[PDB]
RNA sequence: AAACUGCGAAUGGCUCAUUAAAUCAGUUAUGGUUCCUUUGGUCGCUCGUACUUGGAUAACUGUGGUAAUUCUAGAGCUAAUACAUGCCGACGGGCGCUGACCCCCUUCGCGGGGGGGAUGCGUGCAUUUAUCAGUGGUGACUCUAGAUAACCUCGGGCCGAUCGCACGCCGGCGGCGACGACCCAUUCGAACGUCUGCCCUAUCAACUUUCGAUGGUAGUCGCCGUGCCUACCAUGGUGACCACGGGUGACGGGGAAUCAGGGUUCGAUUCCGGAGAGGGAGCCUGAGAAACGGCUACCACAUCCAAGGAAGGCAGCAGGCGCGCAAAUU
């Protein structure tokens, strides 16, 4: 049972400071959501006023969005890779905010595929599995298809990207706080700082 | 220069720098708009500013923060820290017994936003109160007035 | 069916206690053995294991399966059973009545 | 302290009450409700004090629970209801009705009013706001939320609310040349019309306002209230007319008064 | 009373936005 | 009557031990937060058994244990505005994204357009994330409102299975209330910051420094801002304008005594703010307490005991002892 007050601190001068009361109630902390990555367990605390914070214990789902495409999905969070503020949480695989983690590709794969009628992160060595070739070639009228090919004047992606989405799993950063909402929402790594991410990763390991 | 010096990446979390563009499409860089906001009270954005490439989440004019209650004033006294001043506010205290004044001062360190380059020890800081920012840091660097004897 | 009992003490035997001494637990609003006095109250309070020995001054058995023959006082006599259903859904079930 | 208090000290309590300092500890502590617990008459204090209807709190208590006693047209049985500036009471058993109005000395006047008056009040807007699907919201001093406004409504304006319906009938802007009282500071209960407003940002800005005797004084923002368009109110004013005479002149007027009896 | 107000709060929108727009052309046209 | 449910018990009263920029006072700020209640608004805005759903448990009856308590244990019933579950209806559909198909015109280079469109997915408020566009507002938003892609916590959020009175109207439509639930304001606050101001002491001159010290970055926690805490990074921060240390028969203030002018001393004490409830510490419930006429433990003291255990907190009102020069009625 911590506390959270200022005057157990030394002044700014350095000089020692008396505390002239007990600890309150309003000064009080929490133990931390050590947010591990599994099968989902969130326990509801009941904080000041009333309400409600969601401490998830475990998560390994979240939502993500990729900004550029605007797709947002759920999302099975398969490991964590990178934390700028601890390397030991990367080793517990903690979930927090700002942290990278793997994301699936399915879902934005998907969405792709069914969006621009193009093949992304499929091997050309396969020839597509059964029962997927109509959702990227179908039978389509005129209008159809020229709306699928004014589409495909912007359905290039970066070179970074294409090869996360040949190994299966994405570089995401987690947005939310998921010791306080419950929820590891976030976003797909890309451009810049994508490649940032990306040379941290490889230079930790 | 080189913004990315710590382990996180740094950026303007309101500025979106992932939007798609095509190559041919390209003058200049691909697409990075400065967040900047004016500040109210009268006070100028500084050009460096608007046109700078820092990232500093505490400055007045392209961080998050909100500058209100006191504006007050100060020489700047040290300069040893990371964004951060220490001024000197000097003022006279009336002791009413013996009718007369003492010379006081308080130290005051303020956050200086990296807009403002060449700032020297000695010279005029305008700040502003904000939230607190740091144990002791409650105010921004508002104008910077460079001291007489500065050339 | 052995439905609790008091140790020589009087202290009530708990569900819960695995044990065959008497523990002290804090019990709350909803553990029995323990009535709240006021909202989130907490009393540790003295009970006895769940376990029967011979150190208990009263044993509770509810008879959950009649013999072959009554017992005097006990199986034989008539219960006025006062207090019929009151909500009226459970007046339906008790006569088996219908919405007409 | 843990939690709210429950109790007012008779001496803490707003002098403009006009408590004695004999009569108990105690001040009724108003209840929270649409005014300030400091800028607020409670009904016990207008029911007992003022109107001496009654002579003790139990009184007041026994006619507020026959319910007579009603406060913007909605009959209260709270005897410490917080009943403040331009809220309307009307007794119809005794067939009064009554505004609650200042007085030049900062106190709230029992100042009766027709009938006709008593269907609408006057309400300082304090904020207008967009919400709930681009529907805009207007909040007024009295705490009453009116939902769509008219657009040329704006914060510190006045608005006129029609008591059984409660919506905005008329409205005067906050401009200068229109009467206004001052509903706080040094000049409370002063009516003149408002000459310029000084803005300060960042700050407190400060209206200047000039008696219709040609005292000018001036106020915070936060204190005026726009009364009529022009120099015409759109409420009865109590016997004195926003004008405060020195203590020269009421001593005069007290001394003229005094000789002409006799 | 929902659908009342929101008819009478787009017919009176609907006349100010007229008065603004009349009001705004008169200055900019002189 | 009892008992369940709800609300209060966080106010008041007492005392001044702690406490030396701490408390407090004036001044500002919350655009950095929470807020029971009151008041006003919102509450068929969701396209997916209802003429009323389920199981308990008190009180009560009956059987008991212990020396002992405002201890409670079995058994037999029976309620809800307790606890749960849960639907016709508004409801006709609109909007967005899909897209088997068809019509008209221009060049039979359809480079183009305009439409109707069947199956399908998703829709309201709230939450979380990302993105976009610029209804109202501010000195100033990363504000308010809008749009899009989705999420939407088993410890799962709102969308009423409630109670009284008066009575009605050619199966339906109803008046006046009580109670309850989000949400947004309001009130009452609380919390945390700004600027300035505090006694004596140098026989206290240097202090602080990851036992976070000052700042940065990311997070954690928290109601929120913040070294509040953590990890990396920098080496800072305060001081003769008296830091740091020490003492205070030091709670601060409004104020009191005295006083030509100036001052000196006092302020435990009825108003405001703080703190505490024998000393520490830790919590439960709740909107609000680190509560003590709440709980848990240890330390000191102390009550009953059948020796197994059980029960404590007058700096509340009286009253007693002790202390003392020193202070009232159980």
């Amino acid at each position: 049972g911590i506390s959270r007050d200022n005057w157990h601190k030394r002044r700014k001068t350095g000089g020692k400071r008396k505390p002239y009361h007990k600890k309150r109630k309003y000064e009080l902390g929490r133990p931390a959501a050590n947010t591990k990555i599994g099968p989902r367990r969130i326990h509801t605390v009941r904080v000041r006023g009333g309400n409600k914070k969601y401490r998830a214990l475990r998560l390994d789902v979240g939502n993500f969005s990729w900004g550029s495409e605007c797709c947002t999905r759920k999302t099975r969070i398969i490991d964590v890779v990178y934390n700028a503020s601890n390397n030991e949480l990367v080793r517990t695989k903690t979930l927090v905010k700002n942290c990278i983690v793997l994301i699936d590709s399915t879902p934005y794969r998907q969405w792709y595929e069914s969006h621009y009628a193009l093949p992304l992160g499929r091997k050309k060595g396969a020839k597509l599995t059964p029962e997927e070739e109509e959702i990227l070639n179908k039978k389509r009228s005129k209008k159809i298809q020229k709306k699928y090919d004014e589409r495909k004047k912007n359905a290039k992606i970066s070179s970074l990207l294409e090869e996360q989405f040949q190994q299966g799993k994405l570089l995401a950063c987690i947005a939310s706080r998921p010791g306080q909402c419950g929820r590891a929402d976030g976003y797909v790594l890309e451009g810049k700082e994508l490649e940032f991410y990306l040379r941290k990763i490889k230079a930790r390991k | 220069a080189d913004i990315q010096t710590e382990r996180a990446y740094q950026k303007q979390p309101t500025i979106f720098q992932n939007k798609k563009r095509v190559l041919l499409g390209e003058t200049g860089k691909e697409k990075l708009p400065r967040y900047y906001k004016n500040i109210g009270l009268g006070f100028k954005t500084p050009k460096e500013a608007i046109e700078g490439t820092y990232i500093d989440k505490k400055c007045p004019f392209t961080g998050n923060v909100s500058i209100r209650g006191r504006i007050l004033s100060g020489v700047v006294t040290k300069m040893k820290m990371q964004r951060t001043i220490v001024i000197r506010r000097d003022y006279l205290h009336y002791i009413r017994k013996y009718n007369r004044f003492e010379k006081r001062h308080k130290n005051m360190s303020v956050h200086l936003s990296p807009c403002f380059r060449d700032v020297q020890i000695g010279d005029i800081v305008t700040v502003g109160e904000c939230r607190p920012l740091s144990k002791t840091v409650r105010f921004n660097v508002l104008k910077v007035t460079k001291a007489a004897g500065t050339k | 069916r052995i439905s609790g009992g008091n140790d020589k003490q009087g202290f009530p035997m708990k569900q819960g206690v695995l044990t065959h001494g008497r523990v002290r637990l804090l019990l709350s609003k909803g553990h029995s053995c323990y009535r709240p006095r006021r909202t989130g109250e907490r009393k540790r309070k003295s009970v006895r294991g769940c376990i029967v020995d011979a150190n208990l001054s009263v044993l509770n058995l509810v008879i959950v399966k009649k013999g072959e023959k009554d017992i005097p006082g006990l199986t034989d006599t008539t219960v006025p059973r006062r207090l019929g259903p009151k909500r009226a859904s459970r007046i339906r079930k008790l006569f088996n009545l219908s919405k007409e | 302290a843990r939690g709210p208090k429950k109790h007012l000290k008779r001496v803490a309590a707003p002098k403009h009450w006009m408590l004695d300092k004999l009569t108990g500890v105690f001040a009724p502590r108003p209840s929270t409700g649409p005014h300030k617990l400091r800028e607020c008459l409670p009904l016990i204090i207008f029911l007992r004090n003022r109107l001496k209807y009654a002579l003790t709190g139990d009184e007041v208590k026994k006619i507020c629970m026959q319910r007579f006693i009603k406060i913007d047209g909605k009959v209260r049985t709270d005897i410490t209801y917080p009943a403040g500036f331009m809220d309307v009471i009307s007794i119809d058993k005794t067939g009064e009705n009554f505004r609650l109005i200042y007085d030049t000395k900062g106190r709230f006047a029992v100042h009766r009013i027709t009938p006709e008056e008593a269907k609408y009040k006057l309400c300082k807007v304090r904020k207008i706001f967009v919400g709930t699907k681009g529907i805009p919201h207007l909040v007024t001093h009295d705490a009453r939320t009116i939902r769509y406004p008219d657009p040329l409504i704006k914060v510190n304006d006045t608005i006129q609310i029609d008591l059984e319906t409660g919506k905005i009938t008329d409205f005067i802007k906050f401009d200068t040349g229109n009467l206004c009282m001052v509903t706080g500071g040094a000049n409370l209960g002063r009516i003149g019309v408002i000459t310029n407003r000084e803005r300060h940002p960042g700050s407190f800005d400060v209206v200047h306002v000039k008696d219709a005797n040609g005292n000018s004084f001036a106020t915070r923002l936060s204190n005026i209230f726009v009364i009529g368009k022009g120099n015409k109110p759109w409420i009865s004013l109590p016997r004195g007319k926003g004008i405060r005479l020195t203590i020269a002149e009421e001593r005069d007027k007290r001394l003229a008064a005094k000789q002409s009896s006799g | 009373k929902n659908k009342e107000e929101a008819a009478e709060y787009a017919k009176l929108l609907a006349k100010r936005m007229k008065e603004a727009r009349e009001k705004r052309q008169e200055q900019i046209a002189k």
